[PDB]
RNA sequence: AGGACCGAACCGACUAAUGUCGAAAAAUUAGCGGAUGACUUGUGGCUGGGGGUGAAAGGCCAAUCAAACCGGGAGAUAGCU
RNA sequence: ACACAGGUGGUCAGGUAGAGAAUACCAAGGCGCUUGAGAGAACUCGGGUGAAGGAACUAGGCAAAAUGGUGCCGUAACUUC
RNA sequence: AAUUCCUUGUCGGGUAAGUUCCGACCUGCACGAAUGGCGUAAUGAUGGCCAGGCUGUCUCCACCCGAGACUCAGUGAAAU
RNA sequence: CGAUGUCGGCUCAUCACAUCCUGGGGCUGAAGUAGGUCCCAAGGGUAUGGCUGUUCGCCAUUUAAAGUGGUACGCGAGCUGGGUUUAGAACGUCGUGAGACAGUUCGGUCCCUAUCUGCCGUGGGCGCUGGAGAACUGAGGGGGGCUGCUCCUAGUACGAGAGGACCGGAGUGGACGCAUCACUGGUGUUCGGGUUGUCAUGCCAAUGGCACUGCCCGGUAGCUAAAUGCGGAAGAGAUAAGUGCUGAAAGCAUCUAAGCACGAAACUUGCCCCGAGAUGAGUUCUCCCUGACCCUUUAAGGGUCCUGAAGGAACGUUGAAGACGACGACGUUGAUAGGCCGGGUGUGUAAGCGCAGCGAUGCGUUGAGCUAACCGGUACUAAUGAACCGUGAGGCUUAACCU
């Protein structure tokens, strides 16, 4: 409906980065811990990108210290405060969930340079 | 349940509804006017008029999507040199559709469906 | 599964209350030819709203 | 006190300034107008009827077309009754709308839900389905056994079966209210109302307070 | 979402490597465990130096989990794997010394604070 | 070489589901066993009813088997219904 | 007993892939199985896919899923070698 | 124990929990030496038991594709 | 005994109360916490596993609690067939034997298309006294009702100490129910892509068929849970067990005889849903019809002609409504469906051409091409002028009212 979309453009955020999947991103988000409000980073490869106006979202998976994370980001929440693309890969597909079970040098993509 | 799901069924798999309304397609670009079921007739709005709409642009690609479809290159001569133009300024809406009585053998709702000029 | 008495002829007679056909009480007419058919469906001769639109 | 009419548009969500996202369901409440106030002496009791929306002439019939005719006001569609909390007059052509939720703060949504058409009993009413296999023959979402034996000798009234699931009158209550913006005539719930997008609602403030 | 029967990888330092939940704790029926709940094991597979042994019943709190918890905004943290770290089956206060992998911020919760120091990453 | 191995035809019939007023008075579907042998198959023979035949189940002997079928004694007999 | 999803000995037997008369797609040839038309409920049958868990199911892993080819490397207890 | 009634004997193993299984004990209701006793490689659509893999078997079902079911036309049964 | 189906499990139950939990009390050898016992109370709630065919039981681990019974030891025209009750075989034992077990053990066909009652749903007919379109009133009925934990009160009351509250308040779960698709996901054989074998489009290139959608990788809409919203109440009336006030019979005493006040998840309401076939058929608002004649056994009579309202139905385009009916939207004075246009979304850089390379293949054109059910539009196509149904002031009696 009309209604709707005139209510969801008034809260988007108007300042976002044209990433791809596969391009590898640090996301900083906003963690309160009592009263204490900090910026936290997770960096790593976008596998999955959802877009739908205000309900896009895009997952990052992070192969941290012995586990692999996976978390997705409303892009227009609050919650994420930057966006940024550290490197651009090169991935001929929109879903990168392969990606889970390959680790190493399987699980690495290689550079766009475009 | 069905909300909001479009296209029939229509007593078939897959595989025989895209056979047979390739087929029909094919036979109502040919005789400019056919007889089919009043189901099968609102069905082939969703099939036919596509066609003529990828034939409004005569190009390599156009008539090979056109060729994907259709599987005959009678239809892709048709299209493109005696319907694209033809239908030309038309906005969509290339078929029109006339109930003709009830078929004798299974008593099925019949319907005439041609496309609108049919100028003899 | 099965019955155990017979119904009556009374029983069957009210079961058929609902069986009985309905006539269609629409026959138009055409706008020049004048024949009689139902609403939205083509004459004998190929007729539709005052058209001849079937050429055969 | 007195509730409003409006029309189910769509969910989406709002974004808080401290992270939280809540779910909203965006009701367009228009202003609704009285066509009937009705009173004890006449009526038994006290109530308003009001209306909303359009509806067009031609389909519009002659004996509702009078009834809107007798208040002045414009024939909408659909007409529907609230009573008088006993503290509140109106005046028959009055024009109500959605500002009247501006400092309430949980609702009470009726709306008419989604049929689902004949169910079974496992969607119907949470049976549980028996084995798959380990010899199980035709009886997999059946629901099994009916009644007990010769000594009821029969079934009992409200024996939860199969049948028509949805297309009914459903109300959820204590519905908070996110935002009631007039200019927009748009009123914001949190959380999911009954019915498709489309259909009409009847917001009226919460009585479990 | 932990239910009976399901093996999980240990997260401390306590002497077991894979444990199995025998009951889901806190309220009858319960079906599943999230990511702070307390369930009852029993040690399927430990190192020979360890603390505990096999075949031992103990609780454990869940610290990770593949299935995940979402956070307040729609946004969802999925793991590659369900960890837990074995409780004193008496009292709080885990057993092992050292935390492997990350936790979440849902373990915050006054009595996982151990944990959340030991941790290396939230 | 082999009552060897895997595996079609062919011969069997272990499990499951369907069917069970069947499509069928025992099958179908998906798997399953043997598959150069104490194998399997065509044609023609031989064994006949207290008899045959039986790697033996009281199995089989024309959809019938703790004594076949047909005709006769015969309207057996029935303190039973 | 049927215009019956069964049974019936022998002969001929191509192309591409393949070890192959397996299997897949085709040739020669032969067919669409003698009620159709719609709709897209429960439920039943035959299937497909499934978050997290992974036999907790159950009399029993019944059923389903899985394994699967060729070359090479490598292979324990036990043994009548 | 294809044998044991008391009995789920006792003890050990495996399991968080084991009337089953395995190992042992001997008080063998009522084992036993060609109506064979005890072993045994290989074998088995054989009986029990455990483990890995695997999974809608299940927690707990959801959705989809077809065939019926439902409606229309033609034909037209059955048990009782 | 011319058939009434055996154990347990599954699925689904329903009732009782001799009450397991929650609720209200009396007594205690009741300090508090926690109990014991008795009384009242059936509103709701009342495990998962290991073993075994088992009910049971033992054990592990839970839980506020893992209640006891009745209902053909509920439930096989709902399922199973492990147990025992057929035919095979063997062991122990008994018997000379055929065979048989206070016995073990391995194997072993579970049919029914629902006429009636009942029940879940959903229509048709008629009635409700002129017809019709709406909105209601509510008799009556149904659903729902469970509870933990932490904190505050307060380390206060209590106690030598260890311990540790009542009464109130806040927050948060588990189980269960309803709704929903905004998010996270599943599905998505109608969308896009990759790839194997083979056949075909004359061939290359490009595509199509078939092989379970050939195998797969994603994925729109819809549907849906694991997803996330909400609910269980407070209050009120009458009480149970119980505690009382005043008070005699019986100068006192005494909750009771007169009178009076409290008192529980039970009861009646409050909350949600159905509901005037509630034949006691209700109420309100609005709309429509105010023509002639004849005939007879003159009656709430029959017949002809003219008329044909409001409204309804039928038909068509349909729907987040649906088995069919029904229900909702629309029918040209029209966005109802299809198409079309723009967007979105999904998939990941189409074909053709050019370039680089021996070639496979890469690069450029190019985030390209295609794109279902989505959104916003747009009369291009199909929703027809009609006809059909339903009428022509609507009984009697009595009262009160204008005449
Ligand atoms: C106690 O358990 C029974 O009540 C029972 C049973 O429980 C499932 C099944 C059956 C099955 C059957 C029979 C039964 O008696 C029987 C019995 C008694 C027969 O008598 C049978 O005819 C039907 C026949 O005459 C000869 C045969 O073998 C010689 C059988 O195979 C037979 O064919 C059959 O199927
Ligand atoms: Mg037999």
């Amino acid at each position: 409906s009309n209604i709707i979309k005139q209510l969801e453009q008034e809260q988007m955020k108007q300042d976002v980065p044209s990433f791809r999947p596969g391009d590898t991103v640090e996301v900083k988000v906003w963690v309160v811990e009592g009263s204490k409000k900090r910026l936290q980073a997770f960096e790593g490869v976008v596998i999955a990108i959802r877009n739908r106006g205000l309900h896009s979202a895009f997952t990052v998976r992070k192969i941290s210290n012995g586990e692999g994370v996976e978390r997705v980001f409303q892009t227009h929440s609050p919650v994420v405060d930057s966006i940024s693309v550290k490197r651009r890969g090169a991935v001929r597909k929109a879903k990168l969930y392969y990606l889970r079970e390959r680790t190493g040098k399987a699980a690495r993509i290689k550079e766009r340079l475009n | 349940m069905r909300h909001r799901k479009s296209g029939r069924q229509l007593n078939r798999n897959s595989s025989h509804r895209q056979a047979m309304f390739r087929n029909m397609a094919g036979s109502l670009v040919r005789h400019e006017i056919i007889k089919t079921t009043l189901p099968k007739a609102k069905e082939l709005r969703r099939v036919v008029e596509p066609l003529i709409t990828l034939a409004k642009t005569d190009s390599v690609a156009n008539r090979r999507l056109a060729f994907a479809r259709t599987r005959d290159n009678e239809i892709v001569a048709k299209l493109f040199n005696e319907l694209g133009p033809r239908f030309a300024s038309r906005a969509g809406g290339y078929t029109r559709i006339l109930k003709c009585g009830f078929r004798a053998g299974d008593n099925a709702p019949m319907a005439y469906i041609e496309l609108v000029d049919r100028s003899e | 599964a099965v019955q155990q008495n017979k119904p009556t002829r009374s029983k069957r007679g009210m079961r058929r209350s609902h069986d009985a056909l309905t006539a269609v009480t629409s026959l138009s007419v055409d706008k020049t030819s004048g024949e009689k058919h139902l609403r939205h469906h083509i004459t004998a001769d190929g007729y539709y709203r005052g058209r001849k639109v079937i050429a055969k | 006190m007195i509730g409003l009419v409006g029309k189910k548009v769509g969910m989406t969500r709002i974004f808080t300034e401290d992270g939280v996202s809540i779910p909203v369901t965006v009701i367009e409440v228009e202003a609704n107008r009285v066509t009937q106030v009705k009173d004890l002496a006449n009526d038994g009791y006290r109530a308003i009827q009001v209306t909303t929306g359009a509806k067009k002439a031609n389909r519009v019939t002659k004996p509702e077309a009078g009834h809107f005719a007798k208040a002045g006001v414009e024939a909408g569609r659909g007409l529907w009754e609230f009573r008088l909390a006993e503290g509140e007059e109106f005046t028959v052509g009055q024009s109500i709308s959605v500002e009247l939720f501006a400092d309430v703060k949980k609702v009470d949504v009726t709306g008419t839900s989604k049929g689902k058409g004949f169910a079974g009993t496992v969607k119907r009413w949470n049976f549980r389905t028996q084995d798959a296999t380990h010899g199980n023959s035709l009886s997999h979402r059946v629901p099994g056994s009916i009644g007990q034996n010769q000594t009821p000798g029969k079934v009992f009234k409200g024996k939860k079966m199969a049948g028509q699931m949805g297309n009914e009158r459903v109300t959820v209550q204590s519905l908070d209210v996110v935002r009631v913006d007039a200019e927009r005539n748009l009123l914001l719930v949190k959380g999911a109302v009954p019915g498709a997008t489309g259909s009409d609602l009847i917001v009226k403030p919460a009585v479990k307070a | 979402m932990i239910q009976e029967q399901t093996m999980l990888n240990v997260a401390d330092n306590s002497g077991a490597r894979r444990v199995m939940c025998i009951k889901v704790l806190g309220g009858s029926h319960r079906r599943y465990a999230g990511v702070g709940d307390i369930i009852k094991i029993t040690i399927k597979e430990a190192i020979p130096r360890g603390k505990v042994k096999k075949g031992d019943v103990l609780k454990a709190v869940v610290v990770r989990t593949k299935k995940g918890v979402r956070r307040p905004d729609g946004s969802v943290i999925r793991f590659d794997g369900n960890a837990c770290v074995l409780l004193n089956n008496n009292s709080e206060q885990p057993i092992g010394t050292r935390i492997f992998g990350p936790v979440t911020r849902e373990l915050r919760s006054e009595k996982f604070m151990k944990i959340i120091s030991l941790a290396p990453e939230v």
